[PDB]
This record gives C-alpha cells, sequence and structure tokens, in this order.
RNA sequence: GAAGGGCCGCGAGCCCCCGCGCCUGGAGGAAGGAGAAGUCGUAACAAGGUAUCCGUAGGUGAACCUGCGGAUGGAUCCUU
RNA sequence: CAUCCGGUCGAUCCUGCCGGAGCGCGACGCUCUCCCCAAGGACGAAGCCAUGCAUGCCCGCUCACCCGGGACGCGGCGGACGGCUCAGGACAACGGUUGCACCCCCCGCGGCGGUCCCUGCUAGCCGGACACCGCUGGCAACCCGGCGCCAAGACGUGCGCGCACGGGCGCGCGCCCCGCGGGCGAGCAGCGUGACGCAGCGACGGCCCGCCCGGGCUUCCGGGGCAUCACCCGGUCGGCGCGGUCGCGGCGCGCCGAGGGCCCGACGCCUGGCGGAGAAUCAGGGUUCGACUCCGGAGAGCGGGCCUGCGAGACGGCCCGCACAUCCAAGGACGGCAGCAGGCGCGGAACUUGCCCAAUGCGCGGCGCGCGAGGCAGCGACGGGGAGCGCGCGAGCGAGGCGGGCCCACAGCCCCCGCCGCGCAGCCGAGGGCAAGGUCUGUGCCAGCAGCCGCGGUAAUUCCAGCUCGGCGAGCGUCGCGCGGCGCUGCUGCAGUUGAAACGCCCGUAGUUGGCCCCCCGCCGCCACGAGGAAACGGGAGCGCUCCAGGCAGGCCCGUUGGCCC
RNA sequence: ACCUCGGGAAAAGGAGUGGCUCUGACGGCGCCGGGUCAGAACUGGAACGGACGCGGGGAUCCCGACUGUUUACUAGAAAC
C-alpha cells in the first residue's frame, strides 16, 4: 500500500480445557513515514496515534531489517 | 438525516456490517453550505454577506457562510495585512467545478483586490514577484480558514515556491 | 494416538468439535431436527382434540390389544398417538373431547409391547385421567 | 442512555459506604462537589448511619437545612453533598468537630480534632495550568482552583489551605521521605515514608512507600498524597496506618467481643 | 426491584446416591432410634454440616502449615468445633476433625442434651418438653429440638422457670 | 416575513423484475420399516450338495449365475 | 465429596448401547397441621389492547377574592433519569486493558469577574407584548378564533475601563540528537505583533476556566455454529485535497494508485442468538445455560424524519408512509400497556383494574409535596428453611378461637400475655434392577401391567380388588430438559489384527513437531509476587434471628463492627 | 434452465441519450497536430437513435444434428 504497511503481530493464546496453547496472528495497518524503508519481514515498531484511516491506528516509529531469506518463524515481538 | 457513523461501512475484510441501533443525533451530519464569493457586488447588492449561526452539540454556536465578499489578506514576509474584496476562485485542488461556481473553501486559490496593498509598491526589494501582481490589480492568494465552520474567509498571500506551483497551474489561460 | 503438542490446542478444539457428532446423543440434542421433528416441539407436554380411538395389536411375543386415541396436536395441527394408560380408562375419553399429552419416558423413543406410540394421555377435559381412574373425580 | 445518570443502586454503590444489602433498592448517590463518587461518601451517611444524629433520611434534611452541619466550614446543606478526605466536618451545636481521613481498612472515618487543626485544610495539587489568559492556576484534589499559585509548588505537592480565606499557608513537597497516605486502592490507610519513585515513563510512577513497622507498601502515585516533610502535621487515625494482618484482626475482634 | 430478590437461601440437606441400599436403610433407622428424629432429612442435613467442616479440614490439611490460610482458618474451624463441643476439648489438631462422625452433631443438639441432664426420661420424652416450651438455654425458652447448644451453654440448659416448676399453677389438664 | 413553489439531501411506502430461505399440493414412479398367517423357489450357514467372499463387467422370475484379477475371514500352517 | 446395577447366550468372557439409580427447574396428577423465607404471562404471540393510574414541583411575576388564603396563567427546573422488555444485532453488542498531543457536558464545588465603536444612555433603573383575565364567537366532538386590559429575575435593546477582546487567521523552536522548564514521555500550552471580526453578558451580573458526572469515539486480548459455504470485498484497501461532525476517521465527495481479508476458516448462510458479573451439576479436569435482580447495550406496532434542550434521532414529544384500532352529528378528530394492575388471544405454563408515599431513593422548595420508582397487604406446594400428628400412666402442649399488648401510612402477620381449648397424612411401590407377602379373590396372552428385562394362555410373587408390608414424607408420583452417570467424546483419559474404525501407495505445502551443545547477554513464553479495576454472588472472620434458611448485626464495645478473598 | 462446456445470449430485463457553456485525458518538445473517450453545469410544452436506418420476447413438444441442395413456371419441406 502507498505510505502503508501492514504488520502481522503473533501472539499466543492459552485455553484451560486443553493445557496448550493456540499461535494466533492478527494483521494491525499501521503508516510507513517516507524516511523509513521496509521490506516484507522487518521487524518494526509501532506506535498508536489518531484515527489516521478506516483501518489506521498505528505509525512506524523503529525498523529492524532481516536478511529476506529469514524463513519465517512465529515470532512474539 | 446525514450520518458519520460506520456501522453502514463494511468491515477491512469487506463483509457486510450488522445494523444493531437505529441512526443517533450525536453521529448527526449536516448538508454542507458552500460560501458562494459574491463577484455580482456591481449587479445587485440585495445579495449581502449571509453568515447563518448554526444549534451544535453544548450549544457551541457555528457560524456558516453562506454568501461572502472580503476576508483579511496577510503578506507574511512583509508583514503587510489588509482587509481585501476577493475578486474571483481561480484554482481548487479537490475538483474544478468549485472554480467554476466560485465557492469559498479552505486551500481555494483566489485572487483579491490590491487597490489595499498598493502602499507596499512604493517600498521595493519586497519581493518582486508580489510587486508585480500588486501593480497589476489581482493577487495570488488562498482562503486559510474554512468558511463553513468559522464563518469568515481569512487568507495568505501565497510566496516562494508555493506562488510557483499555483501560478505554474494558471499559467496556459 | 492424539496430538501432544505444546501448541496443538487449536487440533484437539477442532477434533473435539467434529467427533462430538458421531454420538446419537449428541446429534439429537444439538443438530435441531429432532426439535422440528418432535410433534411435541420441545414443550414437556401438548393439548389436542382427539380424532380416532384406535385399538393397536402389542408387539410379539405379548398378544394384547392397547387402547389409544389419535390426536390432532393443537399448537401444530400434528396427528399423534398417544395410548390411554390403566383399566377401562378409554371409557372416560370420547371422541373430540380434548385430551392432554405428555411422552411414554424413553426421551422420544416407543417403550414397551405398544408400537410406535410415543404418547400417553394424562388429562381428559381438564380432569387428570388417574384421577378418573381412582374415582376421585368424575366425567 | 440517553443523558445523566440520576440514580444509584445500593449493590452498585462504593463497599467503603457499608450500605446494608436489604436497607434499600437504592443507595444515595452524591451530587457533584469537592470530591468524586468513588472517593467521597455523601452527607446522608456520615451523619444518619456513622453518627445517627438523624434517624431517618427527612431528619438529615431537617438538620442540614438548618444550616447546623459545616464542611470544610462552608454550611453545605445538601443532603447528598460528597465529604472526602481532609473535608473539615463539624457541628457546633453539638460540639464535635471531625477531619475525615481514610482508616487503615479502607472506609472512611471521622477522627476528632482541634480548633488549631480545624482552621487547615490540607489539599494535593494535581496539575498546575495556564488558564484564564495564561495566568497560573492550580488544581487540588477537593475540586480547589487557586489563580497565582507559588511559582515554586509542583505537581503531586500537598499545599494548605487557610480555609477562612482560602490561602496556601505552607506547601510539602511529594519526595523520599515524605509522610504520605495512601487514599484509595487496595492500601488505603497505610501511612508510610517514600522510599522509591520509578517513574515507569509513559504509564503510572510506582510510589514504594515503608511504614514504621518496616513493611514496604507500593502503589500508583495518584493515590499517594504526602502529609507533611517529617511527620503527619494533620490528625491521623488512632491506628496511625500500621495496618494489623489478618490473624491479628481476628485478635482484636476476640478481645472486643469478649468485653461485652 | 423487591429487597426479597436479593435475599439468599440455601438447600441444607444431601439425599444419598442409592436410596435403596439395606446397609444403609437399617443404620439410619437406628440413628432415629436413638436421637428421636422425626425424618431421614434430619439425619442428611447432619451429614452435610460434617461434609462442609471435613472438606474444609481436609482442604487445609493439603495446605503447608504456616500458610497462613492454614493457621487463620483452621483455627476459626478448630475454635467452631471446640464452642459447639463437636470436637472434644483435649485433641485441638485439624486433623482429628477429618476423623468425626455426625454423632457429634447429634449430641450437642437440644433433645439429646436434656436426656444427659437427666431432665428428660427420654429422646421421645425430650422432644414433647421442647415442642411444650418447658425447657429454657441460658435464661432463653426454646421451642426447637435441633438447637444444638455450646459448651457454655451446656450448665445454663435448665426446666423453663415458668413452666414446670408451676408458677401458673394451672397448666393444661390441670386448669380444668 | 406566512402560505406556496423549485432544486438537491435524508429517506418511507407501493410497483416491477431478480435472487435466496422455508413449507408444501400433485397423477405416476420408486425405496425402506412394520404387519399376515400368503405365493414361488432355496441363495448363505456343515466341503450347505458349484468352498465362500472382494473388486469389476455382463446376464437373469427371484434369491442368483457366469467371466477376469484378488483374498482366506478355507476345506490346506505339511513333500526333488 | 474418586460407587454403579438390570438386559444379546445352552452357559461364559467381552465390546457396545439400552434401561435404571442422584440432583436441578419448569409443567402435570394427587394430597395438605402450623410458622418463616420467596420466584412469579421470559420460554417460535417485541401478538393485541377496554378502564384507571404511573411526572411533577415551585412562586420570580397577584389590581383572581377569602386580603395575602392566594386560583389560574406566565416564568423556572425536572420530564433524556427511573420503571419495562430482550425483538434487532455474531470481528457487532459485551468483559478486562488503553488513549483522546482528535473531543462534548446540566447540576454542584472552587476559581474568575477590566469588554473599541460611530450613532446614540434613562441608568435613581428603559421599551413593547403577550398569556391568564374580561368581552364576543364558531364547534357533534377535537380544537380554538376576534377585541380589550395588564406583569415579570420573562422578552427586545442598552449605560462597560482601547492588557477592549469570543471565534478563526497570518507570523514568530532548531542546525545530528538528548539534559531549567506553565506543562510532558513527546513542539504542548500560553502569549507577542499584524490585520479581520465585533461574539457573549448588563435592565435583581455572567461570559469564562478547572474539578465532577455522564457521553462520543478509541487501543490491545477474549468475543456462536456450518465447508452439502474456498475463495471473498470493489468506498472494498491505501494516499491526497476539501467538506462535515462535539471531534478523529472513506464519515462523505473529487482525484490518484491497487490494494484489503483468507484452511491460525476469509466470505456467505443460519441462529425456538442480548452480553457479562453469574447459575445448574459436580473428586480432579469438565459440561451445559446464560429472558430476569447489579452492570453495559438495544427497543418502545414497523420503517423513517424531526423539534426542544447541556444532553433524546425521545415515542406516558411531534410529522409522515404502511399495518391495525377509536369516536363521529359524515365534515372531521384521534391513538400506541416490551410502565402497573387488568382483559383478550396463544400456549404445557405464569398473581390484585388493592393500598400508600411512612421507610429507601429521586424531581423540584429550608420547613414538603409528587411518584403503580419503591413499600405494604392479597394471591401463589416455583422453590428454600424450621417445627407437628404426642409424651406417657397423669400430666402436658400448639392448631385454633377470643381479648389486651406489640407492630403498622392503615390494618394485618410474627412475638408477648390472659382466657377457652377441640393432632391432623399423603403419595408411590412389594418378581429382579431396588427396600417390601412365595397372603386371599376376580381374571384367564383377554383385561391390563410393564422406563428395562419381563408378567397374563386356571395353582398370576408382575394385572383387578382386599390384606399385610417397604420407601420417602406435608409432601410424593408423572413428563420434558440440563449435568452427573459416561475413560459412551477421552486435556487428564477412549478405541482402530479380529467387535465400529490405519487413507491402495508415494511425494509434498500449510500446520504441528524437532537430538546434543555455550552457566552468567538481550528479547520471548514461563513461575512467583505486586499495583490497579463495581458490588451482589460464591466462599469466609466475628456476631445464638429461639434454632434454622437468613441477616449484618451488636453491645457500654479495635477509632465495636461488617475483616479478607474471588 | 440447459449444454457436445464451445454456447445459450442482444437471454430475460432495466437505465441514459438533444442543444449550449466548460473541464479532463491522449501524441512530437520550442512548436505543432489529433478526434475519440470520459466528467460537470445550464437550459428546453415531461424534449433528444426527434427524419432515416433499425431483433418483439419467453416456456414447450415433434422432426431433421448442423452450413448446404431441390421439383425454372402451384409443394424449399420433416425430402436430398
Amino acid at each position: 500500500m502507498q505510505r502503508s504497511i501492514i504488520v502481522r503481530r503473533d501472539y499466543l493464546h492459552f485455553v484451560q480445557k486443553y493445557k496448550r496453547y493456540e499461535r494466533r496472528h492478527k494483521h494491525v495497518a499501521a503508516h510507513l513515514s517516507p524516511c523509513f524503508r521496509v521490506k516484507e519481514g522487518d521487524i518494526v515498531t509501532i506506535g498508536e496515534c489518531r484515527p489516521l484511516s478506516k483501518t489506521i491506528r498505528f505509525n512506524v516509529i523503529k525498523v529492524e531489517p532481516v536478511s529476506e531469506a529469514a524463513k519465517k518463524r512465529f515470532s512474539p515481538f | 438525516g446525514i450520518t458519520h457513523d460506520k456501522m453502514y461501512k463494511r468491515s477491512k475484510t469487506g463483509a457486510v456490517q450488522g445494523k444493531w441501533h437505529k441512526k443517533r443525533k450525536y453521529n448527526l451530519g449536516r448538508q454542507p453550505a458552500n460560501t458562494k464569493l459574491i463577484v455580482k457586488v456591481t449587479s445587485k447588492k440585495n445579495e449581502g454577506q449571509k453568515i447563518s449561526t448554526i444549534r451544535c452539540r453544548g450549544g457551541n454556536i457555528k457560524r456558516r457562510a453562506l454568501r461572502l465578499s472580503h476576508g483579511s489578506f496577510a503578506w507574511g514576509s512583509a508583514d503587510i495585512s489588509h482587509k481585501a474584496r476577493i475578486l474571483q476562485v481561480v484554482y481548487n485542488s479537490t475538483s474544478n467545478e468549485l472554480v467554476r461556481t466560485n465557492t469559498l473553501v479552505k486551500g481555494c486559490v483566489v485572487q483579491i483586490d490590491s487597490a489595499p496593498f498598493k502602499s507596499a509598491l512604493s517600498n521595493d526589494t519586497l519581493d518582486k514577484e508580489i510587486l508585480d501582481q500588486i501593480r497589476g490589480d489581482h493577487i495570488l492568494a488562498r482562503i486559510s480558514s474554512r468558511p463553513g465552520q468559522v464563518g469568515t474567509a481569512d487568507g495568505y498571500i501565497l510566496e516562494g515556491p508555493e506562488l510557483l506551483f499555483y501560478q505554474k497551474k494558471l499559467a496556459p489561460k | 494416538s492424539k496430538t501432544s503438542g505444546l501448541y496443538t490446542a487449536r487440533k484437539l478444539r477442532t477434533v473435539r468439535r467434529v467427533n462430538r457428532w458421531a454420538d446419537k446423543k449428541y446429534r439429537k440434542a444439538h443438530l435441531g431436527t429432532w426439535l422440528k421433528a418432535n410433534p411435541l416441539e420441545g414443550a414437556c407436554m401438548a393439548r389436542g382434540i382427539v380424532t380416532q380411538k384406535i385399538g393397536i395389536s402389542a408387539k410379539q411375543p405379548n398378544s394384547a390389544v392397547r387402547k389409544a386415541v389419535r390426536v390432532q396436536l393443537t399448537k401444530n395441527s400434528k396427528k399423534i398417538t398417544a395410548f390411554v394408560p390403566r383399566d377401562g380408562s378409554i371409557t372416560y375419553i370420547d371422541n373430540n373431547d380434548e385430551v392432554l399429552v405428555a411422552g411414554f419416558g424413553r426421551a422420544g423413543r416407543a417403550v414397551g409391547d405398544i408400537p410406535g406410540c410415543r404418547f400417553k394421555v394424562i388429562k381428559v377435559a381438564g380432569i387428570g385421567l388417574l384421577a378418573l381412574f381412582l374415582r376421585k373425580r368424575e366425567k | 442512555a440517553r443523558g445523566v445518570r440520576k440514580h444509584l443502586k445500593r449493590l452498585n454503590a462504593p463497599k467503603h459506604w457499608l450500605l446494608d444489602k436489604m436497607g434499600g433498592i437504592w443507595a444515595p448517590r452524591p451530587t457533584n462537589g469537592p470530591h468524586g463518587l468513588r472517593e467521597c461518601i455523601p452527607l446522608i451517611l456520615i451523619l444518619r448511619n456513622r453518627l445517627h444524629y438523624a434517624n431517618t433520611y427527612a431528619e438529615t434534611s431537617m438538620i442540614l437545612q438548618d444550616k447546623n452541619v459545616l464542611i470544610d466550614g462552608k454550611p453545605r446543606t445538601d443532603p447528598t453533598f460528597p465529604v472526602g478526605f481532609m473535608d473539615v466536618f463539624e457541628i457546633p451545636k453539638v460540639h464535635k468537630t471531625f477531619r475525615v481521613l481514610y482508616d487503615v481498612k479502607g472506609r472512611f472515618t471521622l477522627v476528632p480534632i482541634q480548633s488549631n487543626e480545624a482552621g487547615f485544610k490540607l489539599c494535593r495539587v494535581q496539575k498546575i495550568f495556564l488558564g484564564d489568559k495564561g495566568m497560573p492556576y492550580l488544581s487540588t484534589h477537593d475540586a480547589r482552583t487557586i489563580r497565582f499559585p507559588h511559582p515554586d509548588i509542583k505537581t503531586n505537592d500537598t499545599i494548605k489551605i487557610n480555609l477562612k480565606t482560602g490561602k496556601i499557608d505552607e506547601w510539602y513537597k511529594f519526595d523520599i521521605g515524605k509522610i504520605v497516605m495512601v487514599t484509595g486502592g487496595r492500601n488505603c490507610g497505610r501511612i508510610g515514608t517514600i522510599q522509591a519513585i520509578d517513574k515507569h515513563m509513559g504509564s503510572y510512577t510506582m510510589i514504594r512507600m515503608k511504614d514504621t513497622e518496616g513493611t514496604e507498601f507500593l502503589t500508583r502515585l495518584c493515590n499517594v498524597f504526602v502529609i507533611g516533610n517529617d511527620s503527619p502535621a494533620v490528625a491521623i487515625p488512632t491506628t496511625k496506618g500500621i495496618r494489623p494482618d489478618i490473624i491479628k484482626n481476628r485478635e482484636l475482634r476476640l478481645r472486643s467481643i469478649a468485653k461485652r | 426491584p423487591r429487597i426479597s430478590r436479593h435475599r439468599n437461601s440455601s438447600k441444607t440437606y444431601s439425599t444419598p446416591k442409592k436410596p435403596f441400599t439395606k446397609p444403609r436403610l437399617d443404620a439410619e433407622l437406628k440413628l432415629c432410634g436413638e436421637y428421636g428424629l422425626k425424618c431421614k432429612r434430619e439425619i442428611y442435613r447432619a451429614r452435610y454440616m460434617l461434609a462442609k467442616i471435613r472438606r474444609t479440614a481436609r482442604n487445609l490439611l493439603t495446605l503447608d502449615e504456616n500458610d497462613i490460610k492454614r493457621r487463620f482458618e483452621g483455627a476459626a474451624l478448630l475454635r467452631r468445633l471446640h464452642m459447639l463441643g463437636i470436637l472434644d476439648e483435649e485433641k485441638d489438631q485439624l486433623d482429628y476433625v477429618l476423623g468425626l462422625r455426625i454423632e457429634d452433631i447429634f449430641k450437642r443438639r437440644l433433645q439429646s442434651v436434656i436426656v444427659e441432664s437427666k431432665l428428660a426420661k427420654s429422646v421421645h420424652h425430650a422432644r414433647n418438653m421442647i415442642k411444650a416450651r418447658h425447657i429454657s438455654v441460658g435464661g432463653q425458652i426454646v421451642n426447637i429440638p435441633s438447637y444444638m447448644v455450646r459448651i457454655s451453654n451446656t450448665s445454663r440448659v435448665a426446666i423453663a422457670d415458668t413452666s414446670s416448676l408451676a408458677p401458673n399453677g394451672k397448666p393444661g389438664r390441670t386448669k380444668r
């Protein structure tokens, strides 16, 4: 998206009936500043802002680059 | 009436939403009132400056401009500001229809009478680009206020790289 | 075998939801085909006008004539067959005289030698059948 | 719900009021005033329930209407008038003067005070702002707006108001080594000195306070209320916020019942 | 709406899992013979009061010593069981609360206490005397045969002063 | 500044098409279940008088029969 | 709070279901001595409504009359709360956790109180202008017309002090960043100047600001089922400029780009689908239900639309369309019980057109009313709790009645005190499961019974009576359903050679799962402990309502309590 | 719907259309060509493919698959 990015927040949800967990994902829409360069896979830091659009309430304030061939890995960040 | 509620809108996934409630006064929206510039002052005086107050939430009166003729226009560099008649709306970024009907909206490029700013010609070394517009009797300015909410059409005289962008837009005609 | 991974809760929850349906009882409790099919429609009991007094034969090896009434339930206009319980009780029930019918007690299955009667009369014309049998109230 | 809520259910009303469940469907709802609904007790409950001076709600009106009760030295005739921490509740006709402080359990307690104490009222500055022509103004917990505050007094400090003149007699700063009573929260009434100020930027400053017994209690800095620089400079409840443990409380209850 | 709605209520009895067990039918009849009971519900109530007290004792025994709950709640269970007299004063431990029977619930009941004090010729005698309010505990007349007295009130249990000492002087049949 | 009118905005209700769900009438077909006590054979179970059965194809009053490739749950744990 | 047992056979051992046995919470039958507590037209009719009532209070303004008794009217505030119900709504509502440097707010509390002009002040205080009112009418009714008098703390103006001053403007930080600060975590606030504008309030001074309270959104995590629904959405997803709102935002539009969501189930459909605090059952783990009390949402026949106000898209406000009433003198008018009684319809099923503001609140008002909120009584085997139907051998009650007391808005109940005195049981069983006759008739595979297995065809332990007996008990039987039973849903903890069941084989993505190794570091989950967030409920300290279910009491007492937990 | 997956299909049905006054796109720039495709006002007895040119459509059944061909001068068909 133009000046916008989709972030995959990964989190575990614990159930009681089975003492095991469920790996879950949530896509949050952030706003990429033109200053920050990002590739699909980078660890971003997103900070809450005033509603900027229908789906955007966040802005990218830090970028951490990745080696592109970084596999995937469920990562709680 | 008009609703700014997102209940009518579809979800991010594009799914239909459910109407759980009827429309509420808090999410009311009002019919837009386009401030028409009175360019027909010579033809008729019946159309005078008509600003209408409206009752809003909390009894906060909002002044809605229906017809306007003048505004306070400010040349920031020279710090020269005077009330000026607005001659015409030339260039609106959203649509050319607003320019034809001469609606006053924020950011519409307007031509203002230079008769109040004629004094500035006497001091030279005061921006040649503004000075030759002053000699011509029309100066490029932009409305800096919202006429529908404030009720006034205050502005500022286009200067520096802004003046160049909008004079390039109106350059062929 | 079963899956035992710290993060396989989702699979176990899905497997339980899918395999819960195999039992007839979970289906006869949650599928909802029973609720539409039942002439009582989930009610404790129903009311309805008598249409026909019928002598129904008992299933083998029992040889007898069970006594029953065909009842059209006012609630859903659905004719059922209901046994009238006790001895000589049918004489109390006339035709078209209104009867309150409850089920037999096997939760919608036919019980005893009587076949297809899932219902039995409890009140005739607003008068309890057992009372008319013990001669506590007259017809 | 179309507008402001004018009614309070008895089950809804805060536990520190100690309103009996069978007493009514309704509970007194405090009017808007110097204290918030959670951080205040109505005047009906501080008279008909605590002192029993009025045996019914109509009698609370009859004694409040006669301005017999004085709150912060103000007649305060409203029955549902909020009374909160540091308000001076005095009845001259019965010659009793009370200052409302918090007990160790966390319920409000009407403490007997002296005429010198009645004169001053302790306030905490929540915020300092440039309102009304950029004029400096302070805001105290008891909804008091004082223009021209002393330039030094910062936020979280405790000011002392004259009540008669409504002037700041003195300011006690919020710092390590300062006597503090935690008002509201799980630790309520407890009196201790600040030992730690953990900022936790962007969220809540976490204050750790130590009792004379040496029991460390941690609470958010909003609940913390400075009492004085090294001594309270105000009447403190008889327990003095040392706080009893559950087995000690059992012992005190048994002692009281035995002397029946 | 209606403060009556907010009034609480609970069941004080727990019917047996199996109702027709011959060993457990006969034993209940014996426990009605020695205690003058009108119906089996009274024995069921006795087991509901004991089971709850035993459950507290078992949930505290599992808890570690010096865990505060064991020290506080256990002392409150012991004190209650001592004050009633269900727990013998000498034992003074949580384990002995687990090893108790419904005989101890029944013995503290007023009907059994009157026979021990020799005021009642039998338990059947006592039940009728308490219904006829001829019995006063600590200066208060009681009309309930399951009143259950505390160890202190045991001595204060006495024939009601206004009943069988003949202050009325014309009671029942004597009057006419 | 009223009645009134115009143009749009918010938006009933009706019309007309089109989906979508649910319930059904219906000659005439066609299964299953319960009677009845019928008729015609006897397919399987004893090597059940052609060992059964599996797939697949054909045929045949009907169970069935037959071809081809399996299996043994066979009637064979066994032979330069 | 760790239990099974009867039924496939000639017999046996299994699998496997069927039936029993426990509890709930409704219906139904039968029966009922007394007291206490208590739900109560929710259950595919959010169907429909006759009647009465549920919202008033005040006096600023009295030349209405009782003399200030004050009628009314005008003015003020409340009528947006509360009461009710659960239709709609399934990334919604709701619950915990956030933010508003994107906001709005009556009452009250505490501050603050400088308001240019020209014309034109009356400020020892100005106008006019209606209502009631009087007079005269139309009108089936509803509804109101004209004329005339005369008031407000009402209305319209206005005497104001150029650090005059509401809105919105234009301009005024930097020099890689961070370290005094009116204020922050953060460039936020405030103001200085240049123009515009001339807001409010001042005719018994409030604009304004903080606090409060409620609201608007908003952050994260949780937030039905179905794959015989696998691909879906195109204001859909972003950006930009305006408009609009209390404000942010595709909220809306113009323009540009092609995004957005998906087997970690998108989307579609369906829901006899409000959510939560909770409830039922229960060793543990769990399952099921969440109409109802408290909290938040939603709606007042159905769609819309609006006005007033600080707040309502309000229905005990109005306008309109549809559906359905109502009265009519035929022209017209006129509604809206998912308030409370009460009716009608429907269903298996659900209370009195009672009384009263005394308590507990709230609206207005220092001396006090209004309230179908709420309280009281009636009905009421929803249910819960406590006592009876004798003890005994000659004496005793309570069930009553009748009195007094107490209690009560008024009665009444309870309880106390005298007087008379008058105990009183059902409902299901007896072949087994499962406790209790191998009694005596009738009947003779009939009649019936029997959840299940079974009895009945002339020696019926099973039917129909008598007799005797068992269980439970003022309750017991029946039906429907939830949980337990049921390791017959299996996380704990099921099974798959043959009982039901390893995909014919192989590759393979998503998914799930991956040996060992570095002590000492950052991120994760993790465990412990804190903060902070409604109670009720559920526990649970202490307290003898006569016990008790209850309740938060009590007693000369921790500052008597009402702790503490979830 | 059906289907030989090509079709059916212009299926069925709807809505707009004139003149003026403008605004975008699109090449070859200083220049200099284009004539299409959008979008907006404003107008007009409620008018616009204003003449002209120019399918009515849907559900079936029989027959021949089809395009073709034929008794010039009575049968164009299902015949060949």
